[PDB]
């Protein structure tokens, strides 16, 4: 793959969009549904279960879908402090990396 | 067994023998309560503006922060195949747009590996960092 | 009888030696769990919030500057710059800026870290925390495209004895008397009373080096302890007057939610102590005699080092 610094016509200029739309003969023109996996529902019962084992010794630790790995988790800025995380594998388990950085 | 917990080491004796002696700090020294309040974590972040407006913001944040991306095809217009700088010294990130709903829409953001099992996501966590601070500025 | 006690002694020792021996770090991993680490410009006073927020006591450091992890935040951290404020009242207003790397540079400047790759034996790993005299170990892996040095976890000897508990009925075993095993540590024991000012506490854990500090009355009976980790709820509050209390008033900042003082006797044995640990975080046990008289202390690495090499 080539790679530069030149934002897509598509993204700075009308003329390109419109092209694409006149020139119909469809799911390209509009972005793809969001996937159940990515839903809050699930990633935060993901994040619950891990409180009930550790705190209420009740069922057992999840494992995350795999779908999931390497995508950013965020939360709401909180006291000028961002909380992203990550949940990644570690050979056969499953690490929530989780970062705490200052902002403005 | 003779393994037992010291009953004066609980708080609330403690206390209580403190008010008993008069001391004064047994009234006015409260308990240190920490409210441990449950976070709501999300995939990415949401936004309200439509798809080339989105779009167009992340291309001009990754433009300023010093980002380079490939040129996207008809077929995959709403995902950024992106490199950044920060031994292989580049960094890959793939974003990607979705509809949540008519009206809302979340950005997608992956750890792709690097270019010249057992991984670190903190500079990735970092740099998504600098970029999501970089969209709010710029909003 | 005692012959009896004594071989099953040593045969559950034996057996507990194997299994550390044949398991490893990353075994003691669960499946899936988290792990916090602070960037090093965060505020001290912030991270001390992500500590109390999600129930930790430790977290390791990362550097974005130069993508580097830098050691781990502990109480002990938060111990070292009590004393700097202290014998400097004047620096107060400075606490709302101190980041991280900045504490970490005050450490360094008043002259006040061993790891271990989660494949190793666990068996070194408990060597290492015992020759470090530090109740936990970062793993360290290298990433398998950087090569840059990652924070896997963090063990602690809670950890790994809990881990040995729930996978060892052979514990049951261990029916010596504590007091006849010479692991008991009753020789020069550092202790105060309610009446002690804190700061002179906090002095005897940096002194002394040790997690925690037995209030004794004047008759030699144990009434409560001061942790290293009761420093944390001194600073959250307001560190200006508290750090003037004694130690009974300073007391008074401890949650409710206060587990309490463990103790037992020279009569209790490894087999309990060993139940206890697996019902419940217990960091150590006061051992006290038949009245309540403060005699010595049992922590997690007076136990531990029995485990691995005997009285
Ligand atoms: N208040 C105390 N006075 C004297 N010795 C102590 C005291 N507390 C702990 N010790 C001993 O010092 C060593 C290390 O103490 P500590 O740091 O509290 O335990 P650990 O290293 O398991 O966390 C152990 O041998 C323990 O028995």
């Amino acid at each position: 793959m080539e790679y530069t610094t030149d934002i897509p016509a598509v993204f700075t200029d009308p003329s390109v969009m419109e092209r694409y739309y006149y020139t119909l003969d469809t799911s390209w023109l509009t972005p793809p549904q969001l996937p159940p996996q990515l839903e809050n529902v699930i990633l935060n019962k993901y994040y619950a279960t891990q409180d009930q084992f550790n705190e209420n010794n009740s069922g057992a630790l999840p494992i995350p879908n795999h779908v999931v790995l390497n995508h950013l988790v965020t939360s709401s800025i909180k006291h000028n402090t961002l909380c992203v995380a990550s949940i990644v594998r570690y050979k056969q388990k499953y690490v929530t990396q989780i970062l705490y950085t200052p902002i403005e | 067994s003779t393994v037992s917990i010291l009953p004066t080491s609980l708080p609330q004796i403690h206390r209580a023998n403190m008010l008993a002696q008069g001391s004064p700090a047994a009234s006015k020294i409260s308990p240190l309560v920490t409210k441990k309040s449950k976070t709501r974590w999300h995939f990415g972040i949401r936004s309200r503006s439509y798809p080339l407006d989105v779009m167009g913001e992340i291309y001009i944040a990754l433009k300023n922060l010093g980002a380079e991306w490939a040129k996207p095809s008809e077929e995959d217009l709403w995902t950024i195949k992106l490199r950044w700088k920060y031994i292989p010294d580049l960094m890959k990130m793939v974003i990607q747009l979705f509809q949540i709903e008519t009206n809302n829409y979340l950005v997608d953001f992956k750890f792709d590996g690097w270019e010249s099992s057992t991984f670190s996501a903190y500079p990735f966590l970092h740099l998504t960092t600098k970029l999501i601070m970089e969209l709010a500025v710029n909003s | 009888s005692q012959e009896k006690v004594s071989i099953e002694q040593q045969l559950a020792v034996e057996s507990i030696r194997k299994f550390l021996n044949s398991k490893t770090s990353y075994d003691v991993l669960p499946v899936s769990y988290r792990l916090i680490v602070l960037d090093t410009s965060l505020l001290v006073k912030k991270s001390l919030n992500v500590l109390l927020q999600n129930s930790i006591v430790s977290a390791p450091l990362w550097d974005s500057k130069t993508s580097r992890f830098a050691g781990l935040l502990t109480t002990t951290d938060f111990i070292n710059v009590i004393q700097y404020y202290f014998s400097n009242p004047d620096k107060f207003e400075l606490v709302d800026k101190l980041q991280l790397d900045g504490l970490k540079d005050i450490e360094r400047a008043l002259g006040v870290t061993a790891s271990i790759h989660p494949s190793r034996p666990l068996f070194e790993a408990c060597l290492k925390m015992l020759e470090s005299r530090s109740g936990r170990i970062p793993l360290i892996d290298q990433d398998e495209e950087t090569h840059r040095e990652i924070v896997v976890s963090v063990l602690t000897q809670y950890r790994i004895l809990k881990f040995v508990a729930l996978n060892c009925r052979e514990t049951h075993f261990l029916k010596i008397p504590i007091g006849d095993l010479n692991i008991i540590t009753q020789d020069n024991m550092k202790s105060c009373q309610m009446t002690t000012p804190v700061i002179d506490v906090i002095q005897m854990l940096t002194q002394g080096r040790v997690s925690s500090v037995p209030i004794i009355d004047e008759n030699g009976y144990l009434i409560n302890v001061y942790e290293a980790y009761d420093v944390l709820g001194l600073i959250k509050g307001g560190i200006y007057n508290d750090l003037s209390l004694s130690v009974g008033e300073a007391l008074m900042r401890r949650s409710d939610d206060f587990e309490g003082v463990y103790t037992c006797t020279k009569n209790d044995k490894l087999s309990t102590i060993m139940d206890n640990i697996r019902k419940a975080r217990v960091h150590r046990f006061f051992v006290v005699d038949d009245v309540g008289r403060l005699v010595g202390v049992l922590t997690l690495s007076d136990i531990l080092k029995y485990i691995l090499l005997g009285s």
